[PDB]
DNA sequence: GCCTTGACCCTCCCCTAAGGGGAGGGTTTAGATTGTGTGCAGTCTGACGCGGCG
């Protein structure tokens, strides 16, 4: 056993300790007798015998001896399995550099020495000398020459200096160099130099150095002097049939260092030229890096067939690595797969295997229940009984898999409903039989698809097949609470069949005794199941505690629906099944069961609806003809009065009347117009046009066309579908985008031409390529979440807090989009709030609102509740269970010890593949309501308001909120406050192209801050005579009039700036260049005149980008702090602005370019967070302003916008876990005696968990700010490296955590799973729990 | 530099360099020439401690008369023996000496490049003068751990005089304390000091005058040395334009380049210009010697021996005109009456010349599939034999309890069942001192009622193999 | 693709301002590849291979 | 049954006289010759981080 798993760098002794001796030449086997050749790569001295107990002589055999060491051939005799443990070495003659510790950026020994990479890369080349020592001289360490230089200082200072050249001056500098005192220096130099460009550096240079101080490496490890070789059957060579050799490339590539080496150990004697001796160095580096990384440092070398060989680091690496392809998925014993077909006789818990892959999957279990009875004596015998078949073997067989579950599965997986486990019935045939009712979990049908099955084999796989994944236990969704198993397309239509109605049926007007007489009347041949009849019905209810009440009546029903009532069980009402059923009907009829009865009289029901609407379909007779599809007499002429519209708006431009694009873009809607006339033309001669007579005479009733009867019931089909059958095609787009002008104005019933069919294939073959090629970036999204989420599991019971999250409904967009119901149903209450009076206590204040608690807060009318959330939770390392609250597939409150992390993330991506990839009027009456307001009265009897950011609301009878908008600043509101209006009256007016900015107070305009030679023309209109002094654009420029940017403002009587009613505040706002201002001088307005005015991607990209946290391209700009706004000392780069607190420090003031207009004049006061500009905001700018909960809420809304437009519901707790994994690190800006540094960056919960007993003893803590990373970054950024390096880019995860010296201590999901370990959720989470309990003990 | 090839990183530095005319080699051969000559000049007077000709010539006892292969040997030993009577007069740097030990040079310059003959001459002072080198480092590391003293006027003074201890009242002579702050220690001095002066016994000659002319001995293995060099690196262009022809034939070019320097550099060593040939004509020899040795001993994952890659060579060379000559490829019977050698030599040859498949190499359509996934391991038992074995030990258990406990143990130390090893007859009766025949008889004994129908049908279920 | 020559754009896209940079390829059936090319400050380049 | 003789018997390895045949390893070879070469591959798009130059 072991409890961690630690990383570090190698010395040369660690690297000879592994080893069982030296590898000396690159012989491999012999060539006429294949054995291993003394001291090769295949050495049987070195690496262990060829076969078990044997040496290679023949001299020792027979297992006598185990222990001895042959004398003649050194090999000792023992068993073959040690060649895949012993490894070897190569002592090199001349050091060589790692090549990741060099060109993995950045770079580490640039780092440590503090040297460029081309100084390096050219000093390891021979190609420049480098200074080691100074001695007394000019010349000082690191120092980099030439060779004449060299020359010079040789014979100018002679012996003092040093100076070398290749890998061994760069060891000699990691060598010589003084971590401590360097680290040191840096710290009481850098508080000078602590500028921001300098901050970086120094501190990661700073942190790089401790490292290395406290890990207990050396930084000369990072040069190789010693080389370790693999064992020999990890890269092994090996016989086909045919007498054909097969190898590995590892081989190839050690051949060429241990040749390579050796040359130089010759040239070493010869004392050969150093022209040729540092040729060999080079040729050596080339090798050893081309063996450890092959395509980094230059060119791949490339085998015999022109393929670059394979290296030691691209088998751990990338999509076909060890990490992805052999351990975190694998190939398993018992286990087959087949094609499936539909038995439709099964009961829910059922599946049919059949008998041979029964008998194969099964074998080990017959051979010992065979010889148990005594059939047979030993297992050789009853191998041959099972190869015969004989007639025991198949009754042995029924009783081994009688009580023995068995997995199904289909891939692709994307949900955990993609496995289940079912109890099988031995079938003759070859096709697995699976039920009609898990279909749809599956996302199966039966056109070719092929499914695996999976066998248990020990008693708790068993009880867990048993217990969790039975498919009686799967009805409800996980993702949102709906039930999975509702009937799909025969169910449906027979039992919309045998519900419906019609006039003058057979049988009409009898009284019959209750349903067993309709069912005798309707088999008999008396009666229609059409027919309209009254019958006595006997129905149950509970008020109760506990118990049924009956009560008898006599109805009015058809035969039909008196037949379905013998199905529903005890305790539903009547009026479920008094309807004309579809879908939504039978759904409903199945969560009504559900919530009432529970889970075992549901699944019964099921069953009992999927018979009945089988069999009822089936006596049905529905069939499809031609005549079925019934095109309008009206079409036609439709047709040719569009066509006459296009002819005579051709010649309105045949004669230049209109432009091209406008005749255009009117011959398109006068097309889509007939189109739209000749759709409803055929939806409404064929949805009841029926004309069956009655007793007297004739009348109408909906149709009983096959077609529209499973358009309508909701089996198959839509209404743009029936369009194309029967109506016309419409207009296609080209693939660029554009619409061609021409539409197809026939159907499927009549036939298209050759050039209709055409320009029909473009927009086909376009589906079905976007489809291919989204599959991929669906699940490559579902990775990265599993990725950053996979840890998170419920631990703990109730943690304590009273903070939470603020629940309303949405109402933007148009109508109430999502009630308040659909938000609370299931979350827990953070504060004991009270309806719309005071001290309305509904709670204990921790109460799971379940059904009967929605009800009463929907009976009185609240509409705000604060709720608990994971993102504000205080459990460090987990979650608790009242902040999560309930399991949404089992309904009740969920369990400690849950995997709620994988569960978030399937919910999210599962769906990713359906993803695309001028006044205010009020409709009903009620109170109009403002906030965020400051008003004004206007000089034409109208309210006016000088707030930008403020909202107006419809207050309801009661006083909910059922419409809000926002006017733009400047408005004039047509009407005040407080009103009851009604519907169709208009509230604001604001211009489509323009908006006005109004004055503050009733004085007298001058024409100042404004000279000629300014940014102002006197450009007058000269045919009507109005200007004012109007702004310009630049291109109108005049830089030295700029000096002071134009405003006309307001004087009193006394000549000077106006009185503002509260402050001293001047009356008059400057406004940016292009303004439009036309008002006179000498002609005064009154309060609130026109002045001034303001002239004028969804789907899976999306979603992506809002996980990831992308920046906008133009984000908006907010207020850093509150205080008066200015602008600033205008250096010209651009633009310059500056805010005051009224009390506080202001030394913020930053750029802005001219093409941002801003909002904000120089007289406003801003609070924190509101913008001074219009844009897409940026969620870090969102965290830092504004808190934890306001970033959640945006993302979560920006998240469901894009899946409500589509129709898939997800719960809201499962963004509210990605959004918590996001925001799990901490910035420190003050430490305080804390240990902590001043600008590193931390992890939240050690911070946490550190102030939280630094204050405990009276002590100072820390302060910090919070940070928003992307999940890939924050994947990435995580305390456990085989995670992280399991992930991606193993590369740098590996070269960090080895120069850190970092350890792994294997608590997430993954961690277990890649050493084969019981998972801490689930089952196994109590295991795990008492192990930690021994981690106290010892 | 803009650049990380290789190829380009040695041809760029190679081309600093002139080619040579006719008359350069030759006056570099002669330099060459004369320094090692000097060397053996230089080595001449040197005491009876060098491994001196004395009885070379009787060592060892173109052809040469015998009479002429005698005598020319007595002229220079004729001269010696009375020429270095002179060793003792005036010291050991007699002006008589060095001007007939320099005419023994005279006569020395005759000869002309040798076998390590001349190499193990100079060895035999190699394995003498570095001793007295390591021999004066341990005076040295037994000073410094006692006293610090400067060492410029004792190491000078102690290259100078070299009479006696004498020197050491030099040391006093500048009164600081630091003169006899040793203690108890300067015997240990005198010891490896005076154990040097015995290696001077058995020298018979100072030390400054040994070193003072091996100053100048290696003035010549150095002139030597560097002309050697700079005759090496001005003809790297003849290797790279040799080496150009070898390409794609399992080397790569820069390994072929290398190869061919070392034997240019052997071609440099056994150069005599005096036969008049060029430079070229006779380099060209050794380079494509080595590149083609060692295509032969690299190269393939799997080594050949020589003349297999010979047999294959003209094998492939007679294919090829059969081939050309009549329009198909020849049977190994048309091989074998040509090649003239025994049709199943021919049969065994075909088979030894292919190369290892690569286990990376893609199989299908897509290339997600390799060769090396459908590799099945051949070396593990299946389950169904380890449970027949453990059933076959548990059933031969229970039947050999049956019959006597001491008539089972003889079957067990006889089928060696349950212990380390199998036994023998009288190995077995030694600890039962019965006879070696006994044994047999009670074992005919056992495997005669084991065979009786009362309890063999339990053991004969797994015959069946 | 035969060879030849071949006028090509982006459109608007490379450069922030919006602006369309045109560019000319020659390609051979065996040889080297000869393009020029235009760039914000209306420079015309040239590039091999 | 509980042991002791004296005969018999088997297989496995090494040996004879005067070389023969082969496998696997070492060494030199003297007219001159002095800078690669494939009729290469070059071929995607988007986001991010850091260095080098104005
Ligand atoms: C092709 C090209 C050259 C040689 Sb030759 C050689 C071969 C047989 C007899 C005489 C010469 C050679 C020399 C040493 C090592 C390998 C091959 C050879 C040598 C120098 C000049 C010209 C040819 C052989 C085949
Ligand atoms: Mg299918
Ligand atoms: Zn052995
Ligand atoms: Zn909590």
């Amino acid at each position: 056993e072991f409890d961690a798993i630690k990383i570090a760098l190698a010395s040369p002794d660690m690297i000879r300790s592994w080893s069982f001796g030296e590898v000396k030449k690159p012989e491999t086997i012999n060539y006429r007798t294949f054995k291993p050749e003394r001291d090769g790569l295949f050495c049987a001295r070195i690496f262990g015998p060829v076969k078990d107990y044997e040496c290679l002589c023949g001299k020792y055999k027979r297992l006598k001896h185990r222990g001895v060491i042959c004398e003649k051939c050194g090999v000792e005799v023992t068993q073959t399995k040690v060649r895949r443990e012993r490894m070897g070495h190569i002592e090199l003659a001349s050091p060589t550099a790692h090549i990741w510790f060099l060109k993995s950026l950045p770079s580490r020994i640039g780092l440590l020495l503090d040297m460029p990479l081309r100084d390096i890369e050219r000093v390891l080349y021979f190609e420049s000398y480098v200074v080691i020592e100074g001695g007394m001289t000019n010349l000082e360490r690191q120092q980099i020459l030439t060779e004449e230089q060299y020359l010079d200082a040789l014979e100018e200072f002679g012996d003092e200096f040093d100076a070398k050249m290749g890998a061994e001056a760069i060891q000699a500098l990691l060598k010589s160099m003084d971590l401590e005192q360097e680290c040191e220096q840096l710290r009481e130099e850098l508080n000078e130099t602590n500028s921001e460009t300098k901050r970086k550096k120094l501190t990661k240079r700073i942190k790089l150095l401790e490292a290395f101080v406290q890990s207990g490496n050396k930084p000369e490890w990072m040069i190789l002097t010693v080389l370790p070789v693999l064992p020999p059957d990890l890269r092994p060579l090996v016989p086909l049939d045919g007498g054909r050799f097969a190898t590995s490339d590892l081989n190839d590539l050690y051949r060429r260092v241990i040749n390579r080496n050796n040359r130089l150990k010759r040239l070493l004697d010869l004392a050969a030229p150093d022209i040729i001796v540092r040729n060999e160095k080079r040729m050596l580096q080339e090798a050893v890096d081309a063996l450890l990384d092959n395509g980094r440092r230059g060119r791949a070398i490339t085998g015999s067939n022109k393929r670059p060989l394979k290296s030691l680091a691209d088998m751990i690496k990338g999509k076909q690595g060890r990490f992805r392809q052999n351990l975190l998925g694998k190939r398993v014993d018992y286990s087959g797969r087949s094609v499936i077909t539909v038995g439709p006789y099964l009961r829910l818990h059922q599946c049919g295997l059949p008998k041979k892959m029964a008998l194969e999957l099964f074998k080990p279990f017959i051979y010992g229940k065979l010889e148990l009875r005594g059939l047979a004596t030993t297992i050789k015998a009853a191998k041959k009984m099972v190869e015969r078949e004989e007639a025991v073997v198949w009754d042995i067989l029924d009783e081994v898999i009688r009580e023995h579950p068995v997995l199904l599965n289909r891939a692709p997986t994307l949900h955990r409903l993609g496995i289940q486990a079912f109890e099988p019935v031995l079938i003759e045939g070859k096709a697995i039989q699976l039920h009609p009712l898990v279909c749809a979990a599956y996302n199966a049908d039966f056109d070719g698809d092929q499914m695996a099955v999976h066998v248990p084999l020990t008693l708790e796989a068993q009880l867990e097949a048993r217990a969790l994944m039975m498919s009686t236990n799967n009805i409800l969704s996980p993702a949102n609470g709906e039930p999975i198993i509702v009937p799909s397309q025969d169910v449906v239509l027979g039992l919309y069949y045998m519900t419906r109605d019609c006039v003058n049926a057979k049988g009409e007007g009898m009284v019959l005794t209750g349903p067993k007489e309709a069912e005798r009347l309707y088999r008999s041949g008396l009666a229609s199941l059409h027919a309209r009849v009254k019958v006595r019905i006997t129905e149950y209810e509970k008020d109760a505690n506990g118990e049924l009440v009956a009560k008898t009546s006599l109805k009015d029903t058809t035969v039909g629906r008196a037949i379905l009532w013998m199905i529903v069980p005890k305790g539903l009402p009547y009026s479920i099944v008094n309807q004309a059923l579809g879908k939504k009907a039978i759904s409903k009829m199945l969560n009504t069961c559900y919530r009432i009865l529970g889970l075992k009289p549901t699944v019964i029901f099921a069953d009992q609806i999927m018979y009945t609407g089988f069999a009822y379909a089936a006596r049905s007779g529905a069939s499809v003809g031609i005549d079925d599809m019934v095109i309008p007499e009206k079409k036609h002429e439709i047709i040719s009065e569009a066509e006459a519209e296009v002819a005579e708006i051709q010649e309105q431009f045949q004669s230049g009347l209109v432009t091209a694009g406008e005749r255009y873009n009117k011959v398109i809607d006068i097309w889509a117009a007939a189109n739209d006339r000749v759709s409803k033309a055929m939806m409404d001669n064929l949805q009841t046009e029926t004309v069956i007579n009655r007793d007297g005479q004739e009348e109408k009733q909906v149709s009983f066309n096959s077609i529209y009867m499973m358009a309508d019931s909701g089996a198959r089909g839509s209404a743009a579908q029936i369009r194309q059958l029967a109506g016309m095609r419409g207009l296609m787009a080209k693939p660029d985008g554009s619409i061609i002008e021409t539409p197809i104005t026939a159907n499927f019933r009549e036939g298209l031409n050759v050039l209709q069919y055409f320009i029909s294939t473009h927009g086909a073959r376009k589906g079905l390529a976007d489809t291919a090629l989204k599959t991929a970036n669906s699940g490559y999204l579902t990775r990265r979440l599993v990725d950053v989420a996979q840890d998170l599991v419920v631990t703990e019971d109730d943690c304590g807090t009273h903070e939470g999250i603020m629940m309303t409904p949405v109402i933007e967009g148009g109508d109430v989009k999502e009630p308040l119901r659909d938000r609370v149903l299931g979350r827990v209450t953070a504060e004991d709030v009270l309806k719309p009076g005071t001290a309305d206590i509904l709670v204990p204040r921790n109460t799971l609102l379940h059904e009967q608690w929605c009800d009463l807060l929907e009976e009185n009318s609240v509409d705000a509740v604060k709720v608990r959330s994971v993102v504000s939770c205080d459990t460090d390392f987990g979650v608790c269970a009242h902040c999560y609250g309930r399991d949404l597939a089992r309904g009740h409150i969920i369990n400690k010890g849950e995997a709620i992390g994988v569960i978030a993330a399937q919910s999210i991506g599962e769906p990713g593949t359906q993803l695309t990839m001028s006044s205010i009027q009020v409709k009903n009456k009620g109170s109009i309501k403002l906030s965020n307001v400051k008003s004004v009265v206007n000089s034409s009897g109208k309210l006016v308001i000088t707030s930008r950011n403020t909202e107006l609301k419809l207050i309801d009878e009661f006083g909910r909120t059922k419409e809000s908008y926002k006017v733009p600043y400047g408005a004039v509101l047509a009407k005040g406050d407080g009103e009851q209006v009604a519907g169709g009256e208009t509230v604001a007016n604001w211009d489509p192209h323009t908006m006005p900015v109004i004055t503050e107070v009733s004085g007298f305009v001058r024409f100042t801050d404004m000279i000629d030679g300014q940014t102002i023309t006197r450009q007058t209109d000269e045919l009507t005579g109005l200007s004012s002094l109007v702004v310009l654009d630049s291109a109108e420029r005049t830089a030295g009039g700029k000096d002071l940017r134009p405003a006309l403002k307001i004087v009193d009587a006394q000549g000077n700036d106006v009185l503002i009613p509260g402050t001293d505040m001047p009356a008059q706002y400057f406004l940016p260049g292009k303004a439009i201002v036309q008002l006179e001088d000498g002609v005064q307005i009154s309060s609130g005149d026109t002045l001034a005015r303001i002239p004028q991607t969804g789907g899976l990209p999306r979603v992506a980008d809002l996980f990831e946290a992308r920046r906008p391209k133009e984000p908006a700009i907010l207020a850093e702090i509150s205080g008066i706004v200015s602008f600033g000392k205008e250096t010209k780069g651009k633009r310059r602005l500056v805010i005051t607190p009224v009390d506080g420090s202001d030394p913020y003031e930053e750029m802005i370019p001219k093409w941002r207009q801003l909002n904000v004049f120089e007289g406003e006061r801003v609070e924190r967070g509101d913008v001074i500009s219009d844009g897409p905001e940026a969620p870090h700018d969102i965290l830092r302003l504004r808190g934890v909960h306001a970033v959640t809420r945006y993302i979560v809304n920006e998240v469901q916008d894009v899946y409500r437009l589509q129709g898939v519901k997800i719960n809201d707790k499962h963004i509210e876990v990605i959004v918590r994994q996001m925001l799990r690190k901490a910035t420190i800006v003050n430490a305080g005696s804390s240990d902590f540094l001043e600008g590193e960056q931390v992890e939240y919960s050690r911070v946490k968990i550190a102030n939280r007993e630094l204050e405990a003893n009276g002590k100072v803590g820390a302060t910090y700010s919070r940070d928003l990373l992307g999940i890939t970054k924050a994947s990435l950024a995580t305390e456990s490296f085989i995670s992280a390096a399991s992930f991606q880019e193993t590369t740098r995860v590996l070269t960090e955590a080895a120069v850190a010296g970092k350890r792994d201590e294997l608590r997430g999901l993954k961690e277990n799973v890649i050493v084969g370990r019981l998972i801490p959720a689930g089952t196994g989470y109590a295991y795990h729990q008492d192990r930690m309990r021994r981690r106290a003990a010892g | 530099g803009r650049t990380t090839d290789p190829v380009r990183m040695y041809m760029r530095e190679m081309g600093t360099v002139e080619l040579l005319t006719r008359e350069g080699e030759i006056d570099i051969a002669k330099r060459i020439e004369d320094g090692i000559n000097q060397v053996q000049c230089s080595v001449a007077e040197y005491p009876e401690a060098i491994t001196y000709l004395l009885e070379q010539y009787d060592r060892v006892e173109n052809s040469i008369d015998p009479e002429l292969a005698r005598e020319k040997f007595a002229e220079l030993r004729a001269q010696y023996v009375v020429t270095r009577d002179t060793i003792k007069a005036k010291g050991r740097s007699h002006a008589t000496a060095q001007e007939e030990i320099l005419k023994l040079s005279e006569v020395f310059k005759q000869f002309r490049l040798v076998p390590k003959q001349f190499d193990y001459l100079v060895n035999s002072m190699r394995v003498m003068m570095d001793r007295v080198r390591t021999q004066e480092r341990l005076i040295m590391k037994l000073c410094v751990e006692q006293c610090k003293m400067p060492k410029k006027n004792f190491i000078t003074l102690f290259t100078g005089n070299e009479t006696s201890d004498t020197w050491f009242n030099a040391a006093i002579a500048m009164n600081k304390p630091w003169s006899e702050k040793l203690h108890d220690v300067s015997e240990e001095v005198h010891r490896a000091l005076q154990k040097l002066q015995q290696i001077e016994e058995e020298t018979g000659l100072t030390i400054e005058q040994v070193k003072d002319i091996n100053r100048r001995m290696s003035i010549g293995e150095a002139k030597a040395r560097r002309a050697k060099k700079e005759m090496v690196e001005a003809n790297l262009r003849l290797v790279i334009s040799i080496a150009k022809k070898y390409t794609n034939r399992g080397l790569q070019f820069l390994d072929l380049i290398q190869e061919g320097n070392i034997g240019l550099m052997k071609a440099v060593d056994k150069f005599e210009y005096r036969r008049g040939y060029k430079f070229s004509t006779y380099a060209t020899w050794w380079i494509r010697q080595a590149i083609t040795r060692s295509i032969a001993d690299q190269a393939r994952t799997i080594r050949i021996p020589v003349h297999m890659i010979e047999t294959i060579n003209k094998l492939n060379r007679i294919s090829r005109q059969m081939l050309q000559e009549m329009g198909r490829e020849p049977t190994p019977e048309e091989l074998a009456e040509r090649m003239l050698m025994p049709e199943d030599k021919i049969r065994k040859v075909l088979k030894i010349a292919k190369e290892p498949i690569s286990m990376e190499t893609p199989i299908g359509d897509d290339e997600d599939s390799h060769l090396g996934d459908f590799i099945e391991d051949t070396t593990l038992e299946l389950p169904l034999d380890s449970a027949t074995t453990e059933s076959l030990r548990a059933a031969t258990h229970d039947v050999l309890a049956g019959l006597t406990a001491r008539e089972a143990k003889v079957l067990r130390m006889r089928f060696g069942i349950d212990m380390n090893t199998d036994y023998t007859l009288e190995e077995v009766g030694k600890q039962f001192d019965v006879t070696r025949e006994r044994i047999r008889q009670i074992e005919a004994k056992a495997l005669r009622k084991l065979r009786h129908p009362s309890r063999s049908e339990v053991l004969r279920s797994f015959l069946d193999d | 693709r035969s060879p030849g020559v071949f006028f090509d754009s982006d459109k608007g896209k490379t450069h922030s301002s919006g602006k369309v940079l045109y560019n000319a390829r020659i390609i051979p059936y065996r040889g080297s590849w000869l393009d020029f090319e235009f760039d914000p400050k209306d420079n015309l380049f040239v590039r091999i291979d």
